[PDB]
């Protein structure tokens, strides 16, 4: 997250991190035993980390939950893009706490102008890395679709919003990927990809939870 | 789908480290530029021998994951990250065919992938994404071993970070 | 390891776990900076845990170390085995304490007959499984190199030897390779294969460390 | 070099647990034992139409890692781990050629890889391990598709965890 704020222990706690010997990917705890994160941080063997504020200490309030289930969406397709969500189930359920909390699906889309949180571990510079140890929060507006269109034109598909500020110096990065966009206590997006960080008519581009929501109620009732 | 990896063991990085691409079968060439055609500035990328380990390169792709795996599509590029020169993309010119050069701007999508081959990886270009990939290896001239497309002969790499 | 005890926290201090989202394979604290387990356990971006007992909760005692390199001994030979050897340098050095402490290296071979602890989170069943929660420990003697030509015709090296029971009952299994064999207070062997799990006139086979030591110290001096 | 993954995004186990090969391209089928030259008792692995999900697999190595990566030399084998029943091997036998069948013996180290290939994995057979594989394809035959030595046409299979 470039441009952010350390956002606290508790204030974020259906942030998840995903993991296999190193972070690779955010995640979001959308109920007990459920995970969503993108496609693209698909991995064999994850093991899913909850409770997570310093992810280089062992604080204790954490909890290291396996995936039994990683289950990429069935059109998800790596040349465009396009469909980046993926879910996890984790073998025994997740103990909810102060840090440890489920972020409920949107019942409906999210408007251009509604004010979101997005949330990582990711690198917190333009130019150059920095990475932190706590997870850090920023605040970005959705964007209208014809404008996410015209910042990058031919890639933009349906299930894809653009968020944040086309002056840039405030955007999601690399380490944030699948990461929860919370826009109205709903989970509304997923970290997706960007044209660099944080640079100037370069939005990030966050997968488009709403269009989902029946394929993961589906997907969870069914496995 | 796998995390493409260097020569101790770590994921190789989206953009933030530079890596060298050591030849297996070249051990004493590393990469450099070159001149191609009648061109005054050389924009050919070469493994020259006179040339170790050579010029390091960034892989980079658009996804906000700070890890390469083998089936994303990447930018490859010499001098630092941010930037739009030193870019690699794939040309027609004589007398190399499909050659490897440098350009001065950076697609969104790279057209390259970096794929498990024998003892190492290479390089694979992709003219459009939907399609099947075409292997860079090596064209010999001039006492210097050009990058272009030679498919069914991959020139294989270890990927060395530069530290 | 089938056949074996609880070892109980501060009895096997060298013993670690290698992990990438799960627990993969043993290892051993050769100095605070550098642990020795098998080559066929090299992963990509794995983590090292020490001062762990039990595996699955987090103690308090834990260090989580990442490895910065992992170095497969130049002549492993997935085909027969041979060379079955591999060092982690860790990105940072373990802190010592009652549950965290290195174990030293040959001066000289060990001799049959010569009993050595060996230990591991492995299989603790011959048929089927069973994967325990705390560290198992096993006494085994070192075989004669004619016994383990017998058991294994064609495939025992210089490289190797064997240690545990001819009768079975009492061996490592799948879940231990990379861990420990000290014998007489040193690490004389790495915990690499067999056929089956403490079945009849079929030993452990146990990478020979006695043969790797100036790779090690040459290793680790320009590393 | 990469860890084998069932249909779930976890690894396969070494011996532990059994999996039901699929066919991505015969998607009403699964592994079976059928007869194949004069012989009495069925002893050739077949994929039949007439049998799904199948006999489910366990793979074998002698290391003692509990994981299976595409580089270890395994044993495949139907029912239980420790058995030296239902061992696959391939025999050279008419009509099929270079048969899998089963047999009741088991080497310490088997003559299978199990390979990444399109989108999930194929058998590869090894005469001797330091030598290049041959791809395991099918046999149409009598309404069922014998498992054979079939060099470039390998059968892709999913590995789904029997449960
Ligand atoms: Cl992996
Ligand atoms: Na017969």
């Amino acid at each position: 997250i470039v441009g952010g704020y350390t956002c606290g222990a508790n204030t974020v706690p259906y942030q998840v991190s995903l993991n296999s010997g190193y972070h690779f990917c955010g995640g979001s705890l959308i109920n007990s035993q459920w995970v969503v994160s993108a496609a693209h941080c698909y991995k064999s063997g994850i093991q899913v980390r909850l409770g997570e504020d310093n992810i280089n200490v062992v604080e204790g309030n954490e909890q290291f939950i396996s995936a039994s289930k990683s289950i990429v969406h069935p059109s998800y397709n790596s040349n465009t893009l396009n469909n980046d969500i993926m879910l996890i189930k984790l073998k025994s359920a997740a103990s909810l706490n102060s840090r440890v909390a489920s972020i409920s699906l949107p019942t409906s889309c999210a408007s251009a102008g509604t004010q979101c949180l997005i949330s990582g571990w990711g690198n917190t510079k333009s130019s150059g890395t920095s990475y932190p140890d706590v997870l850090k929060c920023l605040k970005a507006p959705i964007l209208s679709d014809s404008s996410c269109k015209s910042a990058y034109p031919g890639q933009i598909t349906s299930n894809m919003f653009c968020a944040g500020y086309l002056e840039g110096g405030k955007d999601s990065c690399q380490g944030d990927s699948g990461g929860p966009v919370v826009c109205s206590g709903k989970l509304q997006g997923i970290v997706s990809w960007g044209s660099g960080c944080a640079q100037k008519n370069k939005p990030g581009v966050y997968t488009k939870v709403c269009n989902y929501v029946s394929w993961i109620k589906q997907t969870i009732a069914s496995n | 789908s796998s995390v493409v990896v260097d020569t101790n063991g770590q994921p190789v990085s989206n953009g933030a480290d530079a890596y060298y691409l050591v030849p297996v079968s070249h051990g004493h060439a590393g990469l450099a530029l070159a001149k191609i055609g009648n061109e005054a500035e050389p924009r050919a990328v070469v493994l020259d021998p006179h040339h170790r380990p050579g010029l390091p390169v960034r892989f980079e792709s658009p996804l906000r994951i700070n890890i390469i795996k083998e089936s994303y599509f990447l930018n490859i590029k010499f001098g630092p990250s941010s930037s739009d020169s030193g870019v690699w993309d794939v040309i027609q010119q004589d007398p190399i065919g499909l050659a490897v050069k440098v350009t001065d701007t950076k697609s969104l999508l790279g057209p390259f992938k970096v794929e498990k081959e024998g003892e190492g990886y290479k390089i694979v270009y992709y003219p459009e994404r939907g399609q099947t990939g075409l292997d860079i290896g090596l064209v010999h001239r001039n006492d210097k071993y050009y990058l272009a497309v030679k498919d069914g002969e991959p020139c294989v790499f270890k990927i060395r970070k530069a530290t």
